[PDB]
């Protein structure tokens, strides 16, 4: 489907086209200034998933757990019986948390590597 | 493990050499071999790291060498009372971290 | 003045579990990786165990890869070993050590720099 | 060599300077407009090198296979007796169609290794 | 920490704290000039990186051995007894030779993974 | 109203080749991983070969590493298995089976949900 | 392979165990233990899935459970319907999946 | 006019070492890979190791893993082999021969194309 | 190492195939089975490399082909000056780059 054609279908379907609106992302002062925030705001997310381990990834997995208290749903409903723009207010007072720790189990999977790496 | 003598010994005032064998890919592989002095009755003590290297506050007597596969450590000056189980140990890479010989009583 | 004292157990049989702790006093213990040694009642050393200074890296010895748990606690200065199926071959003298590893940013280890006294663990 | 001194050199000998050519790339309005249009099409660049899983590569093996149709060139020809401004005019029609090929075998990489984590 | 709140800290305890400095270069002609550099120096910045090996890293080991004239310095010296501001210093006379002996280093390691990969 | 057919073949002699399919019905093929189950005739139970949803990854036991190769066609809810060699201690009930797998997105499973009544292969 | 009992029986209106047994790196690692009832002739049926839990449609009378590194499966009111040969089966990681029993016949 | 040349050693015994060496002509010795392939006096012939054509990757035959070094000078045509140990079992003429692979830019080979004559050494 | 005939012989004139066997994952996996002639005294030379291919310079009446896990090299128009020890190989993979098998006396 083309550019949000899946934004009424289920996660477990929408996942399928995450490469669509990725494509979407970079394709007169105030144009200029509005294009300038746009790629700001690109290199910001982008930097966001370095520092989680995620770099070249559409999908990418971690070793941070779910607390359950995020979301206490039977894993088939989330992927079967909801979109997207739902499960973005479900847990939208739970996104900081999750950020946080996804930056510290990179920082400690680094270091890890790290001394790992000096074991001649 | 490495094969070290099952008794090294001499009399007061000489002293001894005490080998350690093993193979190319542990202790002609990586330099760190290391020798334990453990006293009857009681816990192992560090007498040489790494190779040719001896820890502060360990007597001057003490000192030892490596060439191929082969280490040994050497006790000049020998005292009554360094009668010990002396142990060589050394690392093996990633998989196997450390590999021990057998004791050598004094 | 660096000491390394050990709490373990006594007689288990197979089957059975034993958890073995060390208190560690007279250097800092996050800086040291800590390791363990069993020497069996007639046999000599052999290295059984080894935690790095975070307690995040563990290695184990082929023979106990599926039967031992290493982890330690640097607020409590504790490390601690936790054993399970305990066969008679598993009696032996377990020595907390300091030594064994190096966390990148230190020079190079690779040996056992201090040494506890031993728990006596029998089957 | 420098700034494009490959440009005439074979394809086999021309990919030993990549890095030559790639830091070129980055290194009053219309300047401006210029300068946040260069950003954009840098950023184009990687984003489409990033959804075919190569991410810090300048040299990246893919799995889709040569269909000859595209170029039916013998494989020392084409890196030993041809340089890649003649390379990039022979199949300037058929790389949209690679383009695709790569998006798409990147996705089925991506899922199937996001199925094969989940083996506890 | 916050933001620099590690400059003073030696580098074996200020490295802890690396994503707390990385998260913080992207957080009217004049301003909207100066936006558009900082967005050309991260970007350079990250392309540096990436022709280096190291993607989406902060710490990145690499097959450059230190060749002791640059700072003969015992290892436990230049980590728990040096800040990173005076190391900078220290070494300014020679990072342009580290920098060439890793872009080489590393396209010496991509077309050894090229050919490594066609044993069938 | 789950059903999977066997329309396998007879008897080949070794060195030879013989090809097994099961079509399946009464639910949506494309959504479950699917996997060939081995009963000798005098025999317990063994797994064989596993195959996901999407027909991309697939598993053999060690014995058949190098002479299976398992497919699937979900367009036609055909399951395949292609033997190369088929030696005498292959003669087995070969079964298909529904589970065994499930694509991360989907509850756990690591069990044989459904089964077919057996192709016999012999040599 | 696990081991099983070859033969558990007991007379109708009563109630028996089959143990399944195995080791640490499998069946006392992940904790996917089914069951199996095949009667003579017949494709095996799934009785038990995960650890303890039931496929709907099949009798209550049909329960488990594991502990350490051995499984059991309880038929409790037996009936002459019941006569079949019983396999368990466990998950054994990403390079062996799985590892069945021999039968058990009730 | 292809040929290569070997310059080898003699009889050394167990525990001791020698160096092998092959001067190449007739062709762009930068432009192919290179292997050392050995034949014991009464056996067969058996590969033993290869470097590719830069010197940047070598295989070995299990054997000599642990023993053997092969190394090649691009600028003096010239192939080396650094053996140790050397035991009563590596009594051979050793071999040096052109081809056996190729930088994924060449056509494919995974054949020996070019041979010497070869050096005996004995142990 | 792939099997061979230990001697393989005719009289001038007339022809003869030399096999070659091993197992699945090698000559029947990798289609890169060569051959080699070696005179005595003397190092072997290339007759026919990929699976059919035959070197410029070889003469035409060295042929081979290959099917399943059998490669066969057939020698027509047997001379006198043909007299040599034949030997096959193949690639085996990554981690066994090349295996030989024993020499063939024509
Ligand atoms: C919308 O709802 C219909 C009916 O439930 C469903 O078939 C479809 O997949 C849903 N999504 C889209 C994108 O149409
Ligand atoms: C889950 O979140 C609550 C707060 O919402 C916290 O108290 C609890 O410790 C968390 N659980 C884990 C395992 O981190
Ligand atoms: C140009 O042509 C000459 C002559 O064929 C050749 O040697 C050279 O490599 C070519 N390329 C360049 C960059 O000079
Ligand atoms: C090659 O391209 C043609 C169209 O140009 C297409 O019909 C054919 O199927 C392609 N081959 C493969 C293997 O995809
Ligand atoms: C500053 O100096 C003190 C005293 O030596 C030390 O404890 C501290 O770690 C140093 N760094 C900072 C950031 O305070
Ligand atoms: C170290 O640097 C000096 C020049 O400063 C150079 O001559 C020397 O070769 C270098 N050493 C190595 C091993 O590259």
């Amino acid at each position: 489907d083309g550019f949000l054609g899946a934004a009424g279908s289920t996660m477990g379907a929408a996942s399928m086209t995450l490469t669509v609106q990725a494509r979407n992302l970079l394709s007169g002062i105030k144009q200029l200034q509005a294009r300038v925030l746009a790629v700001e705001h690109y290199l910001r997310d982008q930097q966001l998933l370095g520092i989680w381990g995620c770099s070249g990834k559409l999908i990418c997995c971690t070793n941070v757990p779910w607390n359950s208290s995020w979301s206490n749903r039977n894993l088939s409903e989330i992927w079967d019986n909801m979109t997207w723009l739902q499960w973005d207010k479900e847990i939208s007072n739970y996104t900081q948390i999750i950020y946080g720790l996804l930056e510290e189990s990179q920082n400690q999977q680094e270091k890890n590597e790290q001394d790992l790496l000096a074991l001649d | 493990a490495l094969t070290q003598p099952p008794s090294v010994s001499g009399s007061p005032g000489q002293s001894v050499t005490i080998s350690c064998t093993g193979t190319s890919s542990d202790i002609g592989s990586y330099n760190y071999v290391s020798w334990y002095q453990q006293h009857p009755g009681k816990a192992p003590k560090l007498m040489i790291y790494d190779v040719t290297q001896r820890p502060s506050g360990v007597s001057d007597r003490f000192s030892g060498s490596k060439s191929g596969n082969t280490a040994s450590l050497t006790i000049s000056g020998l005292q009554a009372d360094d009668e010990a189980d002396y142990y060589c140990s050394a690392y093996a890479g990633r998989q196997t971290f450390y590999i021990f010989g057998g004791g050598t009583r004094l | 003045e660096v000491q390394l004292v050990e709490t373990g157990g006594g007689l288990v049989q197979p089957g059975g579990s034993l958890k073995l702790s060390c208190r560690a006093s007279g250097y800092t213990f996050s800086s040291f990786a800590m390791s363990w040694v069993r020497q069996a009642p007639g046999k000599g050393l052999e290295w059984v165990s080894l935690i790095n200074d975070r307690g995040g890296l563990t290695f184990y010895v082929d023979s106990v890869k599926g039967r031992f748990t290493i982890s330690r606690d640097n607020s409590k200065n504790t490390l601690s070993l936790q054993m399970h199926s305990l066969r008679d071959g598993d009696t032996a003298v377990y020595y907390c050590a300091t030594g064994g590893m190096s966390s990148a940013l230190q020079s190079s280890k690779y040996y056992f720099d201090f040494w506890g006294q031993g728990a006596l663990v029998t089957v």
